[PDB]
């Protein structure tokens, strides 16, 4: 007994948790917030995104309303299966989960007027279509979208708060080779074969660093193209050193070649980084025969001691202008 | 309106066997089914499988869960599929 037990003994009692509020009468507007804690790793070859946050439901409910002195009543995770909540689902999660240690990680606030607010904290593996032309310079806008299930526009309609989506200090973030730039949150209503649904999205706009990569393909294959181009100054005579150096060359050209193409996922299209190793490959290929062709002639080395370090150059200032 | 509801709800819910389907010494039940695919993520060669994402609905006709004074089609919760009869689909 007390006063807050008789209070939610006679708010509970006489209740449906499986109707709506106002069932027959007009739809539900619920006001949405959002938190983001840490948004996580980007993966590409899997094509999702994960993001930890703080979602946040407000609607109104009056079935749930009491006169007495309190204000709030402050609730834990177990009122929640008492009452009733709108069937928020992701639209885009792949895979998703609450948090239940130590309790239910969940909060539920009822106001004497009915507002009610349901707070609960999720990690969701949102679908994230990241176009992978352009990478390893690539930028995204991943989404994040969410509805109702089974309660069409006519019955529920969500709606956004002004400062609904509030990020973290964005450090603590796990995004290595990404930086948010910014969010930017819409609403539209879909169709589908069961009826017309309200559709909340939030846009991540991340765009990516090359910093690993060029670690990674770039600096290591620019390296050994530049090994390619010592054979010049090789006398021609010694024939098996500078076929050793070919062979070497294009051998290591290959490999990196299929080192580098296990990052990406096995798309069909060609990326920048893929263009970048077929220039590689086919200059130090012409190399090869330059070399092969000045020992069938002796049987334009200086020719070429210019031109092939001067090609590259003109092609690294056209790479990286018409990429950047 | 909500208590008018409500009770039909009830009077629905009212008597009903979970264990009997519709017609349950009548004819078979007509279920309709439509799919919406989602996506499909993962078609593995090493595994010999795909993983399917999809909106699986099926449709059929329980005569003991009709109404009469209310006029628009009820939303129910989801926890009411613990109590209604629902086909034993399986893949
Ligand atoms: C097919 O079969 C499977 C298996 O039987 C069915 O799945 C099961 O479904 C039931 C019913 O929904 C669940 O029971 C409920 O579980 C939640 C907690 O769920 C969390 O813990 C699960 C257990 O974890 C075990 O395994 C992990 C493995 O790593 C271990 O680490 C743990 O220690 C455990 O050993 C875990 O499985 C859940 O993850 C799964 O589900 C989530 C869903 O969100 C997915 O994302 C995951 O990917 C994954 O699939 C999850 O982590 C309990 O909280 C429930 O208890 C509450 O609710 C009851 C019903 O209302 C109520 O009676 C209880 O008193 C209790 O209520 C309290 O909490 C409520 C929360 O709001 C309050 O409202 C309430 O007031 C009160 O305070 C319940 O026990 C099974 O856990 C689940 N198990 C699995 C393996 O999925 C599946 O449904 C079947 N499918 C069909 C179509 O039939
Ligand atoms: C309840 O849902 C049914 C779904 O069939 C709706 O009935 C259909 O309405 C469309 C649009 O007018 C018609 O073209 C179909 O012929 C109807 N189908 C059937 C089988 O009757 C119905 O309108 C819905 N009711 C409400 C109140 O939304
Ligand atoms: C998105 O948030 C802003 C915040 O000011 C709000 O004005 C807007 O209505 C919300 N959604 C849209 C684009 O309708």
């Amino acid at each position: 007994e007390g006063d807050v037990t008789v209070i939610l003994n006679n708010l509970l009692e006489g209740y449906d948790n499986k109707l709506r509020p106002d069932i027959g009468v007009k739809p539900t507007l619920i006001h949405t917030d959002m938190y983001v804690n840490s948004i996580g790793p980007v993966n590409a070859i899997n094509m999702e995104y994960t993001i930890d946050i703080f979602f946040a439901q407000t609607w109104y409910d009056r079935r749930l309303k009491f006169n007495s002195t309190i204000k709030v009543l402050r609730l834990n995770s177990n009122m929640v299966g008492k009452i009733w909540i709108p069937d928020t689902f992701f639209r885009n999660s792949k895979k998703a989960d609450a948090h239940w240690i130590t309790t239910p990680n969940r909060m539920l606030r009822i106001w004497n007027d009915g507002r009610v607010l349901y707070t609960l904290r999720l990690t969701i593996d949102a679908e994230c279509q990241l176009q992978l032309h352009n990478f390893p310079m690539d930028e995204h806008s991943c989404p994040l979208e969410f509805s109702s299930y089974g309660y069409p526009r006519e019955e529920i309609v969500y709606q956004w708060k002004r400062s609904s989506v509030e990020v973290g200090d964005t450090r603590s973030w796990r995004l290595y080779q990404f930086s948010f730039v910014g969010l930017r949150n819409t609403t539209e209503v879909v169709k589908t074969t069961s009826g017309d649904y309200v559709v909340m999205s939030v846009y991540f706009d991340l765009s990516r660093r090359m910093g690993y990569f060029t670690i990674q393909t770039y600096i290591p294959c620019t390296l050994i193209v530049v090994l390619s181009w010592v054979s010049f100054w090789i006398n021609k005579d010694a024939v098996p050193a500078r076929t050793s150096l070919g062979i070497t060359t294009v051998l290591t050209m290959t490999t990196l070649s299929t080192i580098a193409r296990k990052s990406l996922p096995k798309v069909s299209y060609v990326t920048a980084m893929d263009l970048f190793v077929s220039v590689c490959f086919i200059f130090v290929f012409s190399a090869l025969v330059e070399y092969g062709t000045l020992h069938y002639f002796v049987s334009m080395d200086s020719y070429a001691r210019i031109f092939f370090p001067t090609a590259f150059c003109l092609f690294n200032l056209v790479y990286w202008v018409s990429y950047l | 309106n909500m208590s008018l509801v409500k009770e039909t709800v009830d009077r629905l819910l009212k008597g009903y066997d979970i264990r009997l389907r519709p017609d349950f010494g009548g004819p078979p039940v007509a279920v309709g089914m439509n799919i919406d695919i989602a996506s499909i993520d993962m078609v593995s060669e090493v595994n010999m499988d795909y993983t399917l994402t999809m909106y699986f609905q099926q449709a059929w006709r329980d005569k003991r869960l009709s109404y009469n004074v209310i006029p628009l089609n009820l939303t129910l919760d989801n926890r009411v599929a613990d109590q209604l009869w629902v086909p034993d689909t399986y893949f």
